[PDB]
RNA sequence: CUCUUAAGGUAGCCAAAUGCCUCGUCAUCUAAUUAGUGACGCGCAUGAAUGGAUUAACGAGAUUCCCACUGUCCCUAUCUA
RNA sequence: GGAUAGUGGCCUACCAUGGUUUCAACGGGUAACGGGGAAUAAGGGUUCGAUUCCGGAGAGGGAGCCUGAGAAACGGCUACCACAUCCAAGGAAGGCAGCAGGCGCGCAAAUUACCCAAUCCUAAUUCAGGGAGGUAGUGACAAUAAAUAACGAUACAUGUAAUUGGAAUGAGUACAAUGUAAAUACCUUAACGAGGAACAAUUGGAGGGCAAGUCUGGUGCCAGCAGCCGCGGUAAUUCCAGCUCCAAUAGCGUAUAUUAAAGUUGUUGCAGUUAAAAAGCUCGUAGUUGAACUUUGGGCCCGGUUG
RNA sequence: GAAUUUGGACAAACUUGGUCAUUUAGAGGAACUAAAAGUCGUAACAAGGUUUCCGUAGGUGAACCUGCGGAAGGAUCAUU
């Protein structure tokens, strides 16, 4: 006896034991009661277009320093406000107030990473050109 | 603050590129690569090592 | 339609057709490096009339013509052409200028977004509006 | 709408990305059979893990069964036409105990070179690629061709591709032509 | 602070909230 | 940190039939509200059997709003004893 | 009894109180069409399946109906509900969840092209029709094969240098010919088409996981890097670059979902004294489980399969 | 044998009302988390300077204090 039914005839115990144990998983319970729909901002997406309304400077966690210079997005999907780091050395510049860039994940599902806090979204494109590209000097950001 | 995004990237001097022959891509590089690795030339440095000092 | 805003313009040497590779211009495009020049292509060409559109294929120089597929890269004005080596032509240099300006507020904070695209969107509409 | 076109991989990468011992044998490989990158290895060895998988099933299954039987027979008949496996080792094994070089070794790019009509075996890939080998009446431009250990008898230059055959070629023709100006005419 | 004391300053913390409840209606 | 009492208003509650300022401030109710309700509280001068708070039910008790209803009214008219 | 194509509380009149349920009824949710199947896969499993096949439902939302073998049809009608076209204001006409195409929504998805030659379907039927279907355009969804160099001589130390030479090909471009319904492309090709073969391969990295620098200049807890641990505060192997090198390679990276990893859902196969976990204790319904025992052993054959 | 029409069933739909579900504004109140180099004390870790902890009750700026019963996870496995 290791404390479940051996039995023949337990099938349906067994697996109303598994059913009751399961909640347990927080991938099998997210999945279940559909999180990420309700909350998660993204609508169980990794994209989503917003608008820029702030650039804010965000101090790292202990023992870190160099504050972050993260932008806050007004989301076109559905209206949620979300702060969305931009990841590059500098490259804010490339970003304006009141700018249409796209978000993504920022590599934790959630779980604000790194010494960033509160922060779980990244930038991927600003005003339709790359943010990589155009850190990087091969195209240019359309004038607005 | 903000306002100092290129404290280091954008004022401190920068070397443009240099020109250098190209690498013999594909099947050529392999064989590159197999005969600096494995005909045992002069980079063993005891067991194995792939630069200089 | 909200945001095709066809593009009103004068040909002066050589001819447009619909579907064309076209070199856009900036108002401050440098022909020496890399600036507001764009890889796109025209979609239609378009004889402009009493409000109705008539979709043309052709036109030779000295012609007036609208265009669809455009203005959602360039701004307000600038030239289209398709050799290497052309300077854009004067900035049309008008007697008035925006003099009256005023702040914009929208009165729900939720709708911002359409607030900012509108005021992009009204910035290529009128040629003097700043 | 039509049928679905049926396709399937042929390759798979390692579990883990950046083994020093994995790494090392590819690259030996890689250098002692001309090949242009990983790709053909982790084919070649996606390929025999199917080979294995199939024999240690049959394996499994009961000694005299009829499918054993015949699909065991089949394989091995397969390997030994294909010229991977040795015609001594029908046994379904030897199979089971096969190698990546067994099946390297059956590239044309490694025949032709065996059989001398190249250099190196990068000289062999680019007169392979250059349309200059001809199995039969048919020019075979492609490394990998798994001959079937009867066409190794008849691995020669094509009628076309200058170096066994009536043309002289391309740049030999605009050198003729320009040696003809060079004389003075 | 003491599991016992965070307990009863729950506790205390939720006859507020049962006494603010019961006033609104 | 002081001055100071017998003790210095505790739990509660409030512009409350108790608050001058005051038509207090915020919210809601309305087109508009010195009215009503919900909140806040250095509360002229709230407060614990001089009982404090909350209460189902009850009330020819005081107050506010809604539906219905109508000569209360717009705007009066007619009939009978 | 009526109605139906007929069975049936399918509907109707009388009669009795029946029927389901802890073996989960009923109710709620589904970002639920179901299945053949798919991804991952030692075994067992987990997750997905709107979408190439089969069955189902629907044609903006219901409802109703003629014709018709077959519709509750919608490229049919009737009316209501919401939109919404035109108007000469009297009226009239509606359903792209068909092919394209357009707006909107978006992370998210192609041409308002050609043709019935292939496959089949309908007729009165060989012949006509078919945005069914096929062809082409867009297509780094995904999948297959594998171009970017190969060989001498020379000079030097099996290999290296802006030391040189003769060969080979396709990436192209293109007569014809083929390919096709006329086609493009694919295969074969007259001629053109290599020399820094510029006809120039990229994506991410070099502290560890995880292969690859105690290189140089910058920066000085600034800028920034970093999936995690962590790196920068004047010696940064981690930042910005240069050089060199590493992995995959015409692909690589990034974000989310899922699978294996996960023996971190454990039936196989988890743990519960201290890490999270034995109910304060006992009874007890459902459920699960539950001692042994009844024809065995001889002997003779027919006769199979493997040496 | 059109219009028109009597009684029925099928019933879209509308009004009002009820109930349920999902989003959502709200004066004000009361929580949690993060960032902290804030103020106040030192409650716990040593017998943490009153041993610690549990349940319950009351009180206090605050950690917390105290009464009652319990545990050692105690600072005692120890008095034939
Ligand atoms: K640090
Ligand atoms: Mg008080
Ligand atoms: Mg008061
Ligand atoms: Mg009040
Ligand atoms: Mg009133
Ligand atoms: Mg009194
Ligand atoms: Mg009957
Ligand atoms: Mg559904
Ligand atoms: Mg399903
Ligand atoms: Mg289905
Ligand atoms: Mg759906
Ligand atoms: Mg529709
Ligand atoms: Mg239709
Ligand atoms: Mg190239
Ligand atoms: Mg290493
Ligand atoms: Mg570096
Ligand atoms: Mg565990
Ligand atoms: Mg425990
Ligand atoms: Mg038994
Ligand atoms: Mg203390
Ligand atoms: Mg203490
Ligand atoms: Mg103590
Ligand atoms: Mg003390
Ligand atoms: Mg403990």
């Amino acid at each position: 006896g290791k404390g479940k039914p051996r039995g023949l005839n337990s099938a349906r115990k067994l697996r109303v034991h598994r059913r009751n144990n399961r909640w347990a998983e927080n991938n099998y319970k997210k999945r279940l009661l559909g999180t990420a729909f309700k909350s998660s901002p993204f609508g169980g997406s990794s994209h989503a277009k917003g608008i820029v309304l702030e650039k804010l400077g965000i101090e790292s966690k202990q023992p870190n320093s160099a504050i972050r210079k993260c932008v806050r997005v007004q989301l076109i999907k559905n209206g949620k406000k979300v702060t969305a780091f931009v990841p590059n050395d500098g490259c804010l510049n490339f970003v304006d107030e009141n700018d249409e860039v796209l978000l993504a994940g920022f590599g934790r599902k959630g779980k604000a990473k790194g010494d960033i806090p509160g922060v779980r979204f990244k930038v991927v494109k600003v005003s339709g050109v790359s943010l990589l590209a155009l850190w990087k000097e091969k195209k240019e950001k359309p004038r607005s | 603050s903000l306002a100092r995004a290129g404290k280091v990237k954008s004022q401190t001097p920068k070397v443009e590129k240099t020109e250098k022959p190209k690498k013999p891509k594909g099947r050529a590089y392999k064989r590159l690569l197999y005969t600096r690795r494995f005909v045992n030339v002069t980079l063993v440095n005891g067991k194995r090592r792939m630069n200089p000092g | 339609d909200k945001g095709r805003f066809y593009a009103f313009g004068r040909v002066f040497a050589g001819t447009v057709k619909s579907g064309q590779k076209v070199r856009i211009q900036g108002p401050n495009y440098v022909p020496g490096k890399k600036d507001d020049l764009f890889i796109k292509a025209i979609q239609r060409v378009v004889l402009m009339m009493g409000r109705f559109v008539e979709p043309i294929d052709d036109c030779p120089a000295g012609n007036i013509i609208g265009l669809v597929g455009i203005d959602q890269f360039l701004l307000k004005t600038g030239t289209l052409t398709t050799s290497e080596t052309a300077h854009n032509m004067k900035v049309m240099k008008f007697s008035v200028s925006p003099v009256v300006q005023v702040a914009v507020e929208v009165k729900n904070a939720n709708d911002l977004p359409k607030l900012v695209e509108g005021l992009k969107r009204l910035s290529k509409s009128d040629p003097c509006v700043l | 709408p039509r049928a679905p076109r049926t396709y399937s991989k042929t390759y798979s990468t390692p579990k883990r990305p950046y083994e020093s011992s994995r790494l090392d044998a590819e690259l030996k490989l890689a250098g002692e059979f001309g090949l242009k990158n990983k790709k053909e290895i982790y084919r070649i060895s996606f390929q025999l893990s199917k080979i294995r998988r199939a024999a240690r099933d049959l394996l499994t299954r009961d000694e005299k069964d009829p499918k054993r039987l015949f699909e065991g027979n089949a394989l091995i008949r397969r390997l030994v036409r294909v010229g991977v496996l040795s015609e001594d080792k029908k046994k379904l094994d030897y199979v089971l105990a096969l190698k990546v070089e067994d099946f390297l070794e059956r590239r044309l790019q490694t025949q032709v070179y065996k059989l001398g009509l190249a250099k190196s075996v990068h000289h062999a890939r680019v007169l392979i690629t250059q349309r200059h080998i001809a199995v039969g009446k048919q020019i075979v431009n492609i490394p990998s061709f798994m001959v079937r250990l009867d066409s190794e008898k008849h691995i020669d230059f094509a009628p076309t591709s200058p170096f066994g055959g009536a043309r002289p070629g391309r740049v030999a023709r605009r050198n003729a032509a320009r040696k003809a100006e060079a004389s003075g005419e | 602070m003491r599991a016992k004391w965070r307990k009863k300053r729950t506790r205390r913390l939720k006859r507020k909230r049962r006494k603010v409840r019961a006033r609104s209606k």
